[PDB]
């Protein structure tokens, strides 16, 4: 699953 | 189209019509500010400015999962200066109550950790929590998983002792997703599932600059009305980078109702017939929270 960044 | 005007009449006469069956609240942080609960992802409240002390590699360094397991000390210590005097949920919050006693909450989508949609009675299954919560907090080690309440956290961040798990010591982290961490498996499957069956978005305090959570305007079948609550217009396509459509000759669908999400609320709550129902709630909840 894709994980948490800045934008 | 299925608004017969463009305005927050015009949204009030569709959810009372046979055709608004199911809504969608999609909500950020401005319907927490009137809470006193900051918006954290704000350049403006300084979440990063007086870190210095921490000797952190990078700023951000205090929300990223690897740093934390790490060195939480930073990030407790922080927690403990920001954590809100009372958790009071806001006329928003109540709204939404209300949709799902009224049989119209399909489910709430919230980038907010503030716990504060629980407190004022949605369940588990009517949220999806993009970004977690503090609502529970676990064991960081995978064997283990222990969970424990916020009260538990709280104690732990009140009286400086990092929290440490009583089955294995390992740390505990509240249920928030850090930088680095997945974001939420339910995130994606409740969004699959839910915008096939969606009569009506409401768009709530979020500016729309956080993705993924700002994509799900754009899950919306073509027909669904999108009503945007917020202090400023939001979600429409960048004239740079690039969406929500309120002022075209073309605009079909979108409406924006801008000031305070608790006056925007309430003034559709009026139009509906339900202020006396919302006041009478939120002044029992609210009693009942000063009264704890
Ligand atoms: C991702 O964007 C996250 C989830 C990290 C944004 S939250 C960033 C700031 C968190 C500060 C720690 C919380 C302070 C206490 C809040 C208690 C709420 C119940
Ligand atoms: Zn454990």
């Amino acid at each position: 699953l894709p994980k948490k960044y800045g934008g | 189209r299925l608004l017969d005007e463009l305005t927050l009449e015009g949204v009030a006469r569709y959810m009372q019509s046979e055709r608004c069956r199911r809504v969608i609240c999609l909500v950020g942080a401005g319907i927490s500010t009137s809470a006193g609960i900051p918006d954290f992802r704000s350049p403006s409240t300084g979440l990063y400015d007086n870190l210095e002390k921490y000797h952190l590699p990078y700023p951000e360094a205090i929300f990223e999962i690897s740093y934390f397991k790490k060195h939480p000390e930073p990030f407790f210590a922080l927690a403990k200066e920001l954590y809100p005097g009372q958790f009071k949920p806001t006329i928003c919050h109540y709204f939404m109550r209300l949709l799902k006693d009224k049989g119209l909450l399909l489910r709430c989508y919230t980038q907010n950790i503030d716990t504060l949609e629980r407190i004022a009675g949605l369940e588990q299954e009517d949220l999806v929590e993009a970004h977690g919560t503090f609502y529970t907090s676990h064991c960081v080690s995978a064997s283990c998983r222990h969970e424990y309440p916020l009260s538990w956290m709280k104690e732990k961040i009140f009286s400086e002792v990092t929290p440490k798990c009583e089955d294995c010591q390992s740390l505990v982290k509240p249920d928030i997703v850090f930088f680095g961490e997945s974001l939420p498996a339910r995130f994606f499957s409740c969004m699959q599932s839910d915008f096939l069956k969606v009569d009506l978005l409401l768009v709530m305090g979020t500016s729309l600059q956080v993705q993924p959570f700002a994509s799900l305007i754009s899950k919306a079948p073509l027909s669904t009305p999108r009503l945007l609550i917020n202090k400023e217009k939001a979600g429409q396509s960048d004239p740079f980078l690039g969406g929500m459509d309120f002022d075209s000759k073309k605009a079909y669908r979108d409406v924006a109702w801008l000031g305070e999400c608790d006056q925007g609320c309430l003034a559709l709550a009026e139009l509906l017939g339900w202020k006396k129902e919302l006041e009478d709630l939120v002044r029992r909840e609210h009693a009942s929270i000063d009264a704890q």
